[PDB]
């Protein structure tokens, strides 16, 4: 019966791809060659760098590092607005909440500990600390300054009450690590990447799996939805990235190259959809046309590999966070 | 029968054929292109890493 | 006077060298040798990012100063013979302080890699610093004093007022310069020997206190401490010898005092050993070579 | 009016950021590993005198934080790369594991599983030049089982006769051969036991020797 399940989900996909998606924007002008420069250049951690990621404002973002600090820079003047001492230096990922008053990160403590930042001393006190994984902590995302989404080794996905500090829901299904996971605009829904090759949707209020998405050969490391929030982008350790489609069950756009046989660590979209910048095991930063299947450009300013990378919700810079301990605003 | 029950509740799923949302991807991003200061660079004065 | 094409023709007549050859294109060769190890040193420690480190900086100078003393030697070998006496005496002065200049420059350029490594195993820290106050306050000391050392024949001390004290070797020069500038390479040799020696000790006597189970480390330091010294003392201890008996020996009395040009080839020769001493032991920088 | 303000607390940041690196650049860093009825707790232990644990430790003017990583489940090779940059890795095995079998109970020879973890972490790419302490534990109850059930159950190609020293160099000999990048890291060993009392002193030991060895390859002395 599962045999046949397959098959049929196979079938119903395969009678679906009247022409493929190269074919439907071939002729859309090409958008040339895309060139960006470091604007700004983060000093400080003295380890390497995990994880960044934006704030709201555009304007604050928040580092964290192997040496057991969690970062908050002003990446106009490059001031640091805050430091913060973690208990557990093995740190993975961090979240800023959409509000600006919560942090959070974790790792292979398997804890998220969430920090206010918003405090009458006016100093970072730790929050709250969420325990429920078996597994290291890979990603994690405010919903809200009381929900966040953490994604774990253990095969599995949460959904917890910061206040109360449970796990309101739980999502089982993938069969290896996930890795990497993206809310979708609306925050009804959300991907996530696993190391069982696979990408699954969720649904946030329901609990279940919606869509199983296959066809990367290797870990899925890296995930991020696309702006309007009926798509997104895998990048995989096979040295590939891919893009979905929701309604279309089905694989579209695949972005490779030849001369890229390293894997990729970490994707994000412009702020239109129309650059997707992913980067790599190879010290670069590659910015792929995601409606054409072609490269456009190179960050090419870290020593050791991009680790993480992010994009302002305004659109108007990028910032790339590599092994080599340093962050570099492009623009 | 846990495996099976997931594919079978995502196999009578509403597709659609893939031109459709080719489609639809090729109009938001030409909808939202006059607005993305890395795909179109904005003026020295208007960003805020430059001056 | 400094003017007067009259004292170099004063000066060798009273040394008794009063006068192209075949070993002068040998000679050249050599020169082009030491020159070419020596860029090939610098462009290897430019191109790999790993070698940034203080240390690096130490090697990269000792080859700025061996590939100095080639490219001197090689002027030196093209302005001597019958062009000396072409020549004003503050030319000759300009030509023979080049050479000193660059030897010793060489020279405290080992010493400066010798006081590193000996900071280094003394401090037995787990990732070394890249500190960059001394090895700036180092790496200037060593050409600072080299130009000073090198630079007062020219500026007075020299042969030019009385002729009775005059090397034989360079007829300009004042013994008691030559004998000055050979007491502060014998101050600089025993301290080279000293620090390696310290070093060797520091890590034998580290290494016996710890207890595995039925050297290895503390064998090939000794190999390379004694291939170092070595080769240094070698290469520099008949031009040291020869400017000792020139200091003694009196004017025309000593014959092999013409005949010097091998054993400044010989110390010349120690810049081309230096590249491969400190290259080929590494066992990185073979890598980063190829 | 409020950009100085800023300015300066920025700048008291990077103080403190630059002491708190300084300060932990004078610590050294041990990963342990093993498998999982090694003797792993055991060195814990008698070295103090959910997720990872860390123990911290002073002897002999040196300072020493180990990570255990024993309680994850998860695939290794997603989070390995973590810890390059340890000053070296502590591997457990237990020499009383020869005869057993795994929870699979049909060929799993628990020693078999052993070598092959250690085979996996010993030429993995991200540990190339770390060195590794081997500890072989259950010395004596090893010790006592090679009196009735021979070696040969495990490694059925050895001659050696049925004696502690024989048969215990024996395992450290096929444990030491499995390491192939035999040019830049060593493989120190040390037999443990319940009780010994001079573990510390080893992993000192160990310490040390790499550390003189990592400082002639800052110089060009080796
Ligand atoms: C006739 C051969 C000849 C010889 C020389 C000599 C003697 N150079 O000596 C260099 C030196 C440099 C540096 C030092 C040390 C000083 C202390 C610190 C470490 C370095 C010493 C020292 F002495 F100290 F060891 C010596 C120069 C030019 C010519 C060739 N000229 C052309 C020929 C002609 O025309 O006949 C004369
Ligand atoms: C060399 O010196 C002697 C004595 O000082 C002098 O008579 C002779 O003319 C000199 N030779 C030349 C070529 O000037």
């Amino acid at each position: 019966e599962a045999e046949q399940l397959k098959n049929q989900i196979r079938d119903a996909r395969k009678a679906c791809a009247d022409a493929t998606l190269s074919q439907i924007t071939n002729n859309i002008d090409p958008v040339g060659r895309i060139q960006m420069r470091t604007r700004r250049t983060l000093r400080g951690h003295l380890a390497k760098i995990y994880a960044m990621h934006w704030g709201t404002d555009s304007r604050l973002l928040v580092s964290a590092s192997q040496d057991g600090k969690l970062i908050i820079w002003d990446s106009y003047t490059t001031n640091k607005v805050h430091a913060i001492p973690l208990r557990s230096s093995w740190v993975m990922t961090c979240a800023y909440a959409p509000s600006g008053n919560y942090v959070a990160c974790g790792g292979l403590d398997n804890i998220c500990s969430i920090y206010n930042l918003k405090t009458r001393e006016g100093n970072v006190r730790v929050s709250r600390e969420l325990a429920g994984h078996t597994g290291y902590l890979s990603c994690c995302r405010f919903l809200d300054d009381n929900q966040i989404v953490t994604s774990s080794g253990d095969t599995t996905c949460a959904l917890w009450d910061i206040e109360t500090g449970q796990q309101t829901t739980t999502f089982t299904g993938h069969t290896g690590d996930v890795m990497s996971l993206s809310l979708a605009p609306d925050t009804r829904l959300f991907v996530s990447g696993a190391c069982d090759a696979s990408a699954k949707l969720w649904d946030v209020r329901e609990g279940m799996c919606r869509q199983t998405f296959t066809g990367h050969e290797s870990d899925i490391n890296a995930i991020c939805f696309f702006p309007n929030g009926n798509a997104f982008a895998t990048g995989s350790d096979d040295a590939t990235c891919r893009l979905f489609d929701l309604r279309a069950d089905q694989e579209l756009m695949t972005y490779s190259h030849d001369n890229i046989i390293c894997g990729i660590t970490s994707v994000s979209f412009s702020k239109s959809g129309r650059l997707l910048l992913a980067g790599y095991d190879d010290f670069n930063c590659n910015v792929w046309d995601a409606l054409k299947a072609d490269r456009a450009g190179v960050l090419a300013g870290h020593d050791n590999r991009v680790s993480c990378l992010g994009v302002t919700d305004d659109g108007m810079a990028v910032a790339t966070g590599s092994w080599d301990s340093f962050l570099k605003i492009w623009n | 029968r846990k495996l099976v029950e997931q594919l079978k509740m995502e196999a009578n799923i509403d597709r659609i054929k893939v031109s459709k949302a080719a489609a639809d991807l090729m109009a938001y991003c030409e909808a939202h292109a006059k607005e993305d200061p890395l795909l179109t660079p904005v003026p020295a004065s208007e960003n805020p890493f430059r001056e | 006077d400094y003017v007067n094409y009259d004292i170099i023709v004063r000066h060798y007549n009273y040394t008794g060298k009063l006068n192209i050859k075949l070993t002068s294109v040998v000679f050249i060769l050599i020169c082009c040798f030491i020159i070419l190890e020596n860029i090939f040193v610098l462009l290897t420690i430019w191109k790999t990012k790993k070698f940034h480190r203080p240390m690096y900086y130490f090697i990269g100078n000792l080859a700025l100063s061996d590939l100095l003393a080639g490219v001197a030697y090689t002027a030196n070998l093209l302005l001597s013979g019958a062009t000396t006496y072409k020549l004003t005496p503050a030319q000759w002065f300009l030509r023979e302080g080049s050479m000193f200049v660059a030897l010793s420059a060489s020279v405290f350029s080992l010493l400066a890699i010798a006081i590193e490594r000996y900071i280094t195993m003394l401090k037995m820290k787990l990732h070394n610093g890249s500190n960059n106050f001394r090895l700036f306050l180092l790496i200037s000391a060593c050409w600072v004093i080299s130009l000073i050392l090198g630079g007062l024949p020219i500026m007075g001390w020299n042969c030019i007022s009385a002729l009775s004290s005059c090397s034989t070797v360079l007829p300009l020069y004042h013994k008691h310069y030559i004998l000055f500038c050979t007491t502060v390479f014998t101050l600089l040799l025993l301290s080279i020997v000293i620090l390696y020696c310290r070093i060797y000790s520091l890590v034998r006597t580290r290494s016996r206190r710890l207890t595995f189970r039925k050297s290895e480390k503390s064998l090939a330091l000794l190999k390379t401490v004694i291939i170092v010294l070595s080769v240094f003392i070698a290469c520099w201890a008949p031009l040291f010898i020869l400017l000792l008996l020139d200091v003694g020996c009196k004017v025309k009395t000593c014959d092999i005092l013409f005949r010097a040009e091998y054993f400044l080839v010989l110390a010349v020769l120690n810049s081309g050993t230096n590249p491969i001493i400190y290259t080929l032991t590494n066992k990185e920088m073979r890598r980063a070579f190829i | 009016a409020e950009d100085k303000a800023a300015v300066e607390r920025s700048k008291m940041i990077d103080r403190n950021l630059r002491e708190d690196g300084e300060k932990a650049a004078r610590e050294v860093k041990l990963l342990l590993l093993g498998a999982g009825e090694s003797g792993k707790s055991t060195i814990v232990k008698q070295m103090k005198i959910t997720g990872i644990v860390e123990t911290h430790f002073t002897f002999k003017d040196l300072h020493f934080k180990m990570f255990d990583v024993g309680a994850q489940r998860s695939e290794r090779k997603k989070w390995i790369h973590c810890f390059e940059g340890v000053t070296a890795i502590i591997f457990c095995v237990a020499l009383s594991d020869y005869d057993l079998v795994l929870a699979e109970d049909e060929e799993m020879n628990r020693m078999h599983e052993s070598m092959k973890l250690f085979d996996s972490i010993c030429n993995n790419k991200w540990f190339t030049d770390t060195s590794i302490i081997l500890f072989l534990n259950k010395k004596d109850l090893f010790e006592e089982k090679i009196k009735k059930s021979p070696l040969t159950i495990c490694y059925p190609e050895y001659a050696g006769s049925n004696t502690y020293e024989e048969a215990a160099a024996y395992i450290q000999c096929q444990f030491e051969d499995l390491n192939k990048r035999k040019d830049t890291k060593e493989i120190y060993t040390h037999f443990t036991c319940a009780t010994d009392t001079k573990n510390v002193q080893f992993v000192f030991d160990a310490v040390t020797d790499v550390i003189i060895k990592n400082n002639l390859k800052d110089c060009g002395l080796f």
